[PDB]
């Protein structure tokens, strides 16, 4: 009974209340008010139909009479005279602190609990005879013609179905009858309203559950698909389309660990026969529903086959038999459906055809999945993934690692295939590995399912694939596009073909394909190559004598197409295939296809001809090797066959982008055991782990070679010029290597590129005093790459050798490629800050500072100071600091020298340019110390007697004082006061440009 | 039907039941959530589980009690599902693909469910840890990265054994991490891991069972982390805040850093945190906005939530005897403030007000730690505030609004420190008078201050008649001296004052309440005529009602004769369309507290309403708008509605004079916009008799329910704040007398309406002053059904 | 921004229009901003040409200066060239062009009114047009604008046939206005105009039989009350 209890006054369901005069008094009064509201409704719809204001006030008097029963829900939340519980909670509650509330809050909190105990009381009930009379009225109002009335009534009838039981039933059995009427009474705006009703959240939802009535309703919304005159029929289509997307039914035995209901199993003996009884009724309630849909299925195919031509809402049917003759959890594959769904190709309509395919492909992938599941419909949702042709493999097997490698290179006697994305391996072996069997079977199905597939292949004529692909090409001219939905349909035709049902012979798809290859029509070529990808996904289909007719057709076709004469339109398509196909099928299901792109009759070597042609391969071989990344990659050839020497860019760059990919394929560390693995990660130098992806020695050898082959040729440009440079072999190599580095530093290959920086990649790149103007020509930005390598995935021990490479005691070697190493540092620091040992944090700072002084280049003394500040910003400890300030201001402090001399010195002395550049950086490293450090005034003062001298240092000391006076700008109302020193005056010159006097 | 009951159960957790039955219920919902084969409302079932296993159901933790009570759940079922999200060969069958919402959204749920049932995987199946990793690991490859990592973080149990511990698997995480550059698609999982695991070790070490088979996991310098492991995560977090902005919900990303602190071997860590604050320093500055200003803010908050988080969990344990030297010391709380103070001060001035409310909300968290430093913060915040009230910021908008938010998110704490509290009377009577009528925003941010001061302070004269008293002479002089001191660089620790003088200042400071409310009421009536709207009209009524409850009868009985006075004699309801709410409701809240005030307030609203009707008010017809010659009648009618609603049993006295006035109000006065008002009178009087509600909300009861008069910070921190003799709430319970008048009315108005309407069924279709009258009686009938709604029984028709 | 002006139109007193076989009718209510004000001093239904009138919903002032700018454009752009007055279709065009320019011009907001312009030209016969702040304009058999817009528009579909005599459409547009009325409902708070037969009574002169007088007639306070009794 009662568990809510809210001081109902008349006693909490004791029927202490029934024996109360005050309680029959009260309801006898709500009865009168109820019977009076009806008295007024009939009096208005009769005397005042054309009034909105009246009917609104009545419709609220009913929203109340039906709801404000136990509780008060309209008016529920108006600001009243109680403090709000939600407000006060924000003010008082700290978090991680149990109820730190003042007395005031505790009191609303409690009142708030009473008030919620009231609203808890479920007001849901059985309709009260009179309550049914008023709910019928509220419908004739939500069925009225005035939007100013039907819109509040609908909102008012929804608050009334929340409150009555199976009231939805009462509503429908009134709607449908009085919609069937409003249709044979013509174009009514009462039809426009009834449709507005059917789109109410609460109704539109209960619709996908009304199996009885949705029969009759869909046939009414269909008759309605005629704008005999209005917004109707637009609404009837949105609604019939909303419907196809709901509904269904679940036969499948809740794959439940039976422990989902046991723990709550009552002692009660077999007083749980009841359970096995419910199991049985909720099982023919279901089987009746399931039949009602089949009845609706066949009663529509009637109105589609028999209705000579209804127009283009020919679509509801198809959009639906589909989410049905392929649902499972039952659904008896009807053959009359597969007939009708195909004979709608005769309307030659783009949208219908796109759907007949989308449907025929699902209506089969369901029948197919009955054989693979052996009619054990349950077996789908059981992660003991049945399929008779799936096979698990043990990977711990002492020996396995080299089965894989030497089995992925096997194209002739293939033992297993992994269609899709091959996960297991790569990191380590040991798991079980789901895999697929060779010359995959077809399997058997019962006769009902057999005659259905027959009724497709007997319909897939030479003529029908002609009509259907044609169309898909023309609807396709607008867009381009590929959709797998297309390919995964051709594999289907193939299953049907040589499994028995079609008999079209494969030599029919070889013409259908060679047919749609007009070197001209793009959407037409896309259909041809959509066809090819199907013949390679059609090895999940028997015949080793057809898998040879197909391997043979494909080496012949790729010849015509890719072996010279290739537009940026084909390349656009085929290159699309290479990135895709190897991911939807293991490519070893074909001896010719792969063993064709890797046949590399394409990479010339020098230029006094036309060299030759293109990445008429490279970028496509690569995009296959990229999508396998693991599998097939035996490429003893390619490495021995790469170029570097190539004269053209489009190729030099592509040979680089390929090597990048060739390296990522031999870098996977796939280990023997998880245990063998974690013992390698544990014993690493960095408390961190193993370099993930590590380039394997035999390759670290190749690369090292290409760098030291380029060092061999430094004699090749012994003295040539930019024009006789782009023509040397030394350049060609160098350009290719560069394009390669650019593509390593991008993406998941970074951890591969690091070991080479310190000895190879940074000595290179700074191939830049190897000519600045040679870079502008063959547009290469080295500066931007060398420095962009300051940020990146470096490891504790690599930092060491890199800081040692910069800060080189051989430094003195370079020249204004100095302001380069100095900018690489500034970036490293920002990405290895907090990770640099105070040792390294110093080898850097002693280099930076040794440059504020380097005779010759004024350019760099300044780029050094700008950088010295990046350091002194994270340097708050006050004795490293205050010991620099001193080192610098000893070279200047006081009037060490009299006026005439400062002028002379300011222009030439380097040891003092540095001292002022340095001390300048220190001050510019504390931009906003909110209350000002007194070492700053006293050390700008030492800097002001110097920014009063015109020359080279006195200049970069004016920088330092203007830079400063500027950033201190808004805090200056105040900073003025820590300048007792009338050396406030001393700071007025400072900034001078030509426009001041 | 399943889904229904699964709900009525949810409804049952509100009372209690045996942990031996939770063992049962949990087991049902763990295995239920993981169904397959039909339409399932999973979100519900994973939520039952999550609420059944709640780790803080009112300080009680049900995962502990369920572990101890023998709950064990199958991991193979969970992992077997989360693995359908791996590349199943033969594309024709792969059912789940990330990327496409509908799928990723299930995966995110399973993963959540697993995290929930991680602690019920057999601590005893020693080879459950190793077995499960040795499987996920072999499954890891670029194409799985996305689905494997998350799994690990939420399906593998934190075990720790003699040979194979879970931290055994760290060196492998810092192999992936540290190989790609900052990538939120990755990092987010690494931090989630090494952090919810570091949190674990810490939790387990304390109080409970310091084991789980191995206390063979040592803490030290940097939590469970190597020297280089910690070093790495620091430069990576710096990478995030300065370069690559790659983080989401930061609560998660901060854990590892908080739970690597060791109270007795901090030092080396704080050294690392300081250099990370000095790096980050510039990027917080109010004029360096960029891609980073979010990350730095959402972090400096996430970190100080997740630190104070820990502290208040340890201080709950040193209320169980167990200190542990791993614990956070008084001196960590110190060095935390040293670090994030300039940082927090810069952020709070930021140009984005949301990005500021993050830095500003950190003051409250720091002050709860009651560090020795506490003064440093109160020092800033109070200068910034006193400067602002002295218009020294008038050129800069943000500083004014900022330093009023700083001060609000910290009022409750100032009411305590026996020095600052003095200022609080001044600062309030200053806010009240500075309430602007042109600046909607400044006013919303002032009410914030004014209501916060009232929520944690009793408006009471605390003077024992001590003669020296007066606000000047005794409070002001001291307040100025404290401020002079604070302003010249000196801090409040250097500030010496006699415990005699400082308690004169405090008591004399509680005198100004009277002269200040005369200025608040004045400012309210000025606000009745402003286009402030909604959010802020409400918040203002909270401040007026909170101010009332924090008032002793001495002061309140003044406030009452001051609303009463000003409500009648006012020149303040002109402008078009007024906010009556701001004045009618504060009256109702007087009658809540003192029913006696009603007998006469109501009879004055009626001989003033009859007055306005009799002189042509509501004479002129109009839908759509309230005629401005009516505005007065509408005031008195809103007041009568709002003030009956809170009359209660005191309405029994003048029962007959009301009903007969209500019948008068409906005989005369027809006008569709006034009828939506007049028809509410009947409701506000039926609801007030039989609605069962609170009545008392006072900060401190009766005027006398003495905890003494050291009773400022509203007991908000005292443990007596909730012993039953303090919380002696009043409550209105409907008596047999009230229900009986309640019913007299119901039938008397119910008849009145039905007659006058059964009359008009001699139809004038024209009139239109007819459809006005039928609407009238149907509204009066309607609001007669509501409020009077508590007397009805849903079930009556069964019986 | 045009969207916000249509919103000022959506509130503000209701007004309507009905075309018939032998006339057009337009009306709105005269909501008195006070009883002290004499409501005869403001006209919501204004004459543009003696064959064309207009009514509005929305912002009072914006209508006034639009009725003025509108009368003038009738001369400046038609009468002073071709000696005739403009046809409803085209005078309407020239007003839409006027409002459409307040839209697409900088420094000015569009007008806060929708207009109903009714009239008769010798060649196009009767017609009734609506003009929105957007500068768009549409031809109507009948419609309403303003608050009561939705109620009245629905009533007009229910009651309108293409065989209405003008007297039938007067009758309708009074009922239509009776349900929406905000204030009182008489001849002092209703403004109604028609576009019917030529009124020679109202020419002001007699002697040329080729020009026969205004088709636009604004019903007097009396003529209205007379119809409301037999209503």
């Amino acid at each position: 009974l009662d568990i809510y209890t809210c001081n109902y006054y008349f006693g909490n369901t004791t029927e202490e209340k029934l024996q109360n005069p005050n309680y029959l008094n009260v309801h006898r009064v709500r009865a009168r008010i109820g019977h009076f509201f009806h008295k007024l409704y009939v009096f208005l719809s009769t005397n005042f139909e054309n009034n909105t204001n009246m009917f609104q006030i009545l419709l609220h008097g009913l929203k109340v009479w039906f709801t404000d029963l136990g509780q008060e829900t309209v008016f529920n939340e108006d600001p009243n005279a109680f403090i709000d519980v939600d407000f006060l909670e924000n003010v008082q509650s700290l978090s991680h602190v149990n109820e730190p509330f003042t007395r005031t809050n505790f009191a609303i909190r409690a009142n708030s609990l009473h008030q919620s105990r009231v609203l808890l009381h479920s007001t849901n009930r059985k309709a009260s005879k009179l309550e049914n009379l008023l709910l019928v009225d509220i419908i004739q109002l939500a069925t009225s013609l005035y939007p100013d009335i039907y819109k509040p009534a609908q909102g008012t009838l929804v608050h009334c179905m929340k409150q009555l039981v199976g009231s939805y039933g009462v509503v429908i059995n009134k709607i449908i009858p009085s919609l069937e009427k409003a249709i044979k009474d013509h174009d009514y705006m009462k039809i426009q309203v009834i449709l507005n009703v059917l789109l109410i959240k609460k109704i539109h939802r209960k619709l996908m559950t009304d199996y009885k009535d949705i029969g009759r309703l869909i046939f009414l919304l269909i008759e309605c698909c005629r704008v005999n005159e209005l917004e109707i029929g637009m609404y009837a289509d949105k609604i019939l389309t909303d419907i196809v997307i709901g509904i269904k039914i679940p036969s499948s035995v809740c794959v439940i660990s039976d422990q989902a209901f046991l723990p709550l199993a009552p002692p009660d003996g077999t007083i749980n026969l009841q359970v096995e009884a419910v199991k049985l009724a909720k099982k023919k309630k279901r089987e009746y529903y399931l039949s009602l849909l089949v009845d609706l299925q066949d009663k529509l195919l009637d109105k589609l086959d028999n209705e000579k031509d209804m127009g283009w809402k020919i679509r509801m049917f198809i959009l639906r038999f589909v989410t049905q003759i392929q649902s499972n959890l039952e659904s008896k594959p009807d053959k009359r459906a597969v007939f009708s769904i195909i004979s709608q190709i005769s309307t030659k309509h783009p949208e219908i055809i796109h759907l007949v395919v989308k449907s025929l492909l699902s209506t089969c992938n369901k029948i197919i999945s009955l054989s693979d599941y052996e009619y054990d419909i349950t077996r789908a949702y059981k992660n003991e993934f049945n399929p008779s042709f799936v096979e698990i493999l043990d990977t711990s097997t002492t020996s396995f690692p080299k089965t894989f490698t030497e089995e992925m290179n096997n194209f002739d006697n293939p033992k297993y295939f992994i269609d899709l994305r091959a996960y297991v391996g790569w990191l380590c072996w040991g798991r079980l590995m789901y895999v697929m069997s060779p010359k995959a079977l077809k399997l058997n199905l019962r006769e009902n399912e057999l005659e259905v597939l027959k009724t497709a292949g007997h319909l897939l004529t030479r003529e029908f694939l002609r009509d259907v692909t044609m169309n898909l090409v023309q609807d396709n001219e607008t867009r381009g596009v590929f959709s797998s939905g297309n390919v995964s349909f051709f594999s289907l035709v193939i299953l049907l073909i040589s499994s028995g049902f079609c008999e079209l012979n494969m030599s029919d798809l070889f013409e259908l394909c060679e047919s749609y290859y007009n070197k001209d029509d793009k959407a037409s070529m896309i259909m041809s190559v959509e066809i090819v990808a199907g013949l390679v996904c059609g090895s999940k289909f028997m015949s080793v004598s057809d898998l040879d007719k197909r391997d043979t057709f494909i080496e012949n076709f790729l010849a015509k197409c890719l072996d010279y004469e290739l537009n940026h339109d084909a390349f656009e398509i085929w290159s699309t295939l290479a990135w895709w196909l190897p991911a939807v099928v293991d490519l070893r299901r074909s001896k010719t296809f792969f063993c064709h792109f890797i046949n590399a009759d394409g990479m010339f070597d020098r230029e006094s001809d036309a060299a030759t042609h293109q990445t008429s391969k490279i970028y496509m071989l690569r995009s296959i090797l990229m999508s396998m990344e693991f599998r097939a990659p035996d490429v003893g050839k390619l490495f021995d066959e790469l170029v570097f020497d190539h004269p053209y860019d489009q190729v030099r760059q592509a040979v680089a982008k390929l090597l990048t990919t060739l390296v990522q394929n031999q870098s996977n560390p796939s280990i023997s055991d998880p245990t063998t693995l974690l013992e390698a990660e544990r014993n690493d130098p960095d408390g961190l782990g193993l370099p993930l992806k590590s380039v394997p020695e035999k390759v670290d050898a190749y690369i090292k070679k290409q760098f030291e082959i380029i060092k061999n040729l430094e004699d090749s440009v012994v003295g040539l010029n930019p024009q006789q440079f782009i023509k040397t072999d030394y350049f060609y190599r160098t350009s290719t290597i560069f394009y390669w580095i650019k593509e390593m530093a991008r993406g998941p290959n970074k951890v591969l590129l690091v070991p080479y920086l310190v000895d190879y990649v940074l000595p290179f790149l700074i191939g830049l005093v190897k000519h600045k103007d040679v870079c502008a020509l063959a547009s290469l930005d080295p500066v931007r790459l060398y420095a962009g390598l300051g940020y990146m995935p470096i490891r504790k021990n690599h930092v060491a050798a890199i800081v040692d490479y910069v800060c080189s005691s051989n430094v003195a070697l370079s020249s204004n490629q100095t302001k380069l190493q100095l900018a690489f540092i500034q970036h490293f620091l920002s990405a290895e800050l907090l990770q640099l040992t105070e040792e390294e944090k110093n080898k850097i700072l002693e280099f930076v500072v040794s440059n504020l002084y380097n005779e010759q280049f004024v350019e760099v003394r300044v780029r050094a100071a700008s950088i010295l500040s990046d350091i002194v910003h994270n340097w708050k400890e006050e004795q490293p600091l205050l010991s620099l300030i001193e080192r610098f201001a000893k070279g200047l402090d006081v009037n060490k020298y009299t006026s005439k001399e400062r002028q002379k010195l300011s222009k030439t002395d380097i040891k003092i340019h540095g001292n002022v550049l340095g001390l300048g950086a220190i001050i510019s490293a504390f931009p906003y110390v909110f209350p000002l450090p007194p070492w700053i005034p006293k050390n700008l003062s030492n800097l002001s007697s110097w920014a009063r001298t015109s020359g080279m240092t006195g200049n970069a000391a004016k920088n330092t004082i203007s830079e400063f006076k500027k950033v201190r700008a808004d805090t200056w109302k105040f900073d003025r006061a820590s300048f007792n020193t009338e050396e406030l005056e001393d700071l007025e010159g400072v900034l001078w440009r030509s426009y001041y006097a | 039907n399943v889904n229904h009951w699964t709900n009525e159960l949810k409804n049952c957790l509100h009372f209690d039941f045996p942990v031996a039955l939770r063992k049962s219920l949990a087991t049902v919902y763990y295995y239920l959530s993981l169904v397959q084969g039909q339409k399932v409302y999973r979100q519900m079932h994973v939520d039952m589980f999550e609420r059944l296993v709640s780790l803080d159901d009112d300080r009680t933790q049900f995962t502990e009690l369920l572990q101890k009570q023998g709950l064990l759940l199958d991991h193979q079922i969970m992992l077997n599902f989360l693995c359908e999200f791996l590349p199943y060969p033969d594309p024709d069958y792969a059912r789940y693909e990330l990327s496409s919402k509908e799928d990723l959204q299930l995966f995110r749920l399973l993963l959540k469910h697993a995290h929930n049932a991680k602690p019920f995987f057999d601590k005893s199946k020693e080879s459950l840890l190793v077995d499960t990793m040795n499987f996920l690991l072999s499954s890891l490859a670029p194409s799985t990265m996305m689905a494997v990592m998350p799994i690990v973080t939420s399906v593998v149990p934190y075990h720790y054994h003699i040979h194979s511990k879970i931290i055994d698997y760290f060196p492998f995480c810092y192999s992936i991490w540290s190989s790609v550059s900052a990538n939120v698609a990755i990092d987010t999982h690494m931090y989630d891991f090494v952090g919810s695991i570091s949190k674990d070790v810490h939790n387990k070490i304390l109080s409970s069972e310091h084991e789980k088979d191995v206390v063979g996991v040592e803490f030290g310098e940097f939590g469970i982390f190597t020297d280089d492991q910690m070093t790495f995560m620091f430069n990576r977090l710096q990478g995030h805040l300065r370069t690559d902005g790659q983080i989401h919900s930061y609560s998660r990303t901060v854990k590892p850093f908080v739970y690597a602190i060791n109270g007795s071997k901090k030092d080396r860590f704080f050294e690392k945190l300081v250099s990370l604050a000095k790096a980050i320093e510039t990027f917080i500055h109010p004029s360096n906005n960029g891609f980073w200003t979010k990350p730095n803010a959402k972090f400096v908050h996430a970190f100080i939530k997740s630190y104070h988080g820990r502290v208040k969990y340890e201080e709950d344990i040193c209320a169980r005897g167990v200190t542990n030297g791993i614990c956070l010391t008084s001196f960590c709380h110190e060095e935390i403030v040293e670090i994030f103070l300039n940082i927090i001060s810069l952020g709070s001035q930021n140009k984005n007000p949301d990005i500021a409310n993050y830095y500003i909300s950190c003051f409250a968290y720091l002050l709860e730690l009651d560090p020795s430093n506490a003064y440093l913060i109160y020092d800033k915040i109070l200068i910034d505030l006193y400067d602002t009230l002295a218009d020294q910021f008038i050129n800069s908008r943000h500083r004014i609004i900022s330093s009023l938010k700083q001060f609000t998110r910290v009022i409750r704490f100032i009411v305590m420190d026996k020095l600052y509290r003095v200022h609080i009377t001044n600062v309030l009577s200053m806010l009240v008078s500075k309430l602007d009528m042109n600046d909607t925003n400044l006013t919303s941010n002032l009410i914030n201050g004014i209501v916060s001061i009232a929520a944690f302070i009793p408006i009471q004269d605390l003077t024992g008649e001590d003669d020296y008293i007066s606000f000047e002479s005794d409070t002001l002089p001291l307040v100025q001296q404290h401020f002079y001191h604070i302003k010249c660089g000196e801090s409040s620790k250097t500030f010496r004052v006699d415990d005699e003088l400082l308690n004169n200042a405090f008591k004399a400071s509680t005198t100004v309440f009277q002269s200040m409310l005369k200025v608040y009421v004045e400012k309210i009536f000025q606000l009745v005529d402003v286009d402030l709207e909604d959010s802020l009209v409400t918040k203002i009524n909270q401040t007026t009602m909170i101010l009332q409850e924090s008032m002793d009868d001495k002061i309140f009985n003044y406030f009452a004769s001051l609303l009463n006075r000003n409500f009648w004699s006012n020149d303040s309801f002109k402008e078009k369309d007024p906010n009556y709410e701001l004045v009618t409701i504060p009256l109702a809240a007087l009658v809540r507290r003192n029913n006696g005030l009603s007998k006469e307030l109501v009879r004055t609203l009626l001989f003033h309403i009859k007055e306005q009707i009799k002189r042509g008010a509501g004479s002129v017809r109009s839908t759509s708008e309230i005629q401005q010659r009516d505005v007065k009648l509408v005031l008195y009618l809103t007041a009568l509605n709002d003030v009956l609603r809170n009359c209660h049993e005191s309405l029994l006295e003048y029962s007959d004079e009301l009903i007969t006035f209500m019948k008068y109000l409906y005989d005369n006065v027809t006008n569709p916009p006034l009828d939506v008002i007049t028809s509410i009178v009947i409701h506000s009087a039926l609801a007030t008799l039989c609605t069962t509600e609170i009545t008392d909300c006072r900060l401190f009861p009766e005027d006398s329910k003495i905890p003494e008069k050291d009773r400022w910070g509203g007991l908000q921190f005292d443990p007596r704040r909730f012993d039953k003799q303090h919380l002696s709430f009043q409550w209105h319970v409907p008596s047999s007398d009230e229900i009986t008048l309640s019913i007299s009315i119901l039938e008397s108005l119910s008849e009145y309406c039905i007659n006058n309407v059964e009359e008009l069924m001699k139809a004038p279709r024209h009139d239109s002053e007819y459809g006005d009258m039928i609407q009238k009686y149907v509204l009066v009938m309607t609001h007669t059904l509501s409020g009077s709604s508590l007397l009805f029984d849903p079930d009556f028709n069964k019986y | 921004q045009i969207d916000y002006a249509l919103t000022a139109v959506k509130q503000g007193v209701t007004s309507l229009g009905i075309k018939a076989t032998n006339g057009v009718v337009i009306a709105t209510e005269k909501k008195s901003s006070s009883p002290l004000a004499m409501s005869e001093t403001l006209s919501k239904v204004s004459l543009l040409t003696p064959d064309i009138g207009a009514v509005y919903s929305g912002m009072g002032p914006d209508y006034r200066v639009l009725v003025d700018k509108s009368r003038k454009v009738a001369h400046t752009s038609y009468k002073r060239i071709y000696g005739e007055y403009p046809p409803t279709k085209l005078l309407v065009s020239e007003v839409a062009k006027i409002m459409q320019e307040a839209t697409q011009s900088g420094g000015v907001r569009p007008f806060g009114v929708s207009l109903l312009i009714a009239g008769h030209d010798e060649f196009n016969g009767f017609s009734l047009y609506q003009v929105d702040p957007s500068g768009s304009y549409f031809p109507w058999k009948a419609t309403a604008i303003g608050k009561g817009s939705v109620a009245a528009k629905t009533f007009l579909e229910k009651r309108w046939n293409d065989e209405l005599e003008l007297e039938d459409a007067i009758h309708i547009a009074l009922l239509t206005l009776k349900e929406s009325v905000e204030g009182e409902f008489n001849g002092d708070t209703i403004e109604l105009a028609i576009i019917g037969d030529e009124n020679p009574d109202l020419l002001g002169y007699t002697g040329i039989p080729t020009d026969k007088g205004p088709r636009f007639r604004k019903l007097t306070s009396q003529e209205i009350n007379d119809r409301l009794e037999a209503l």
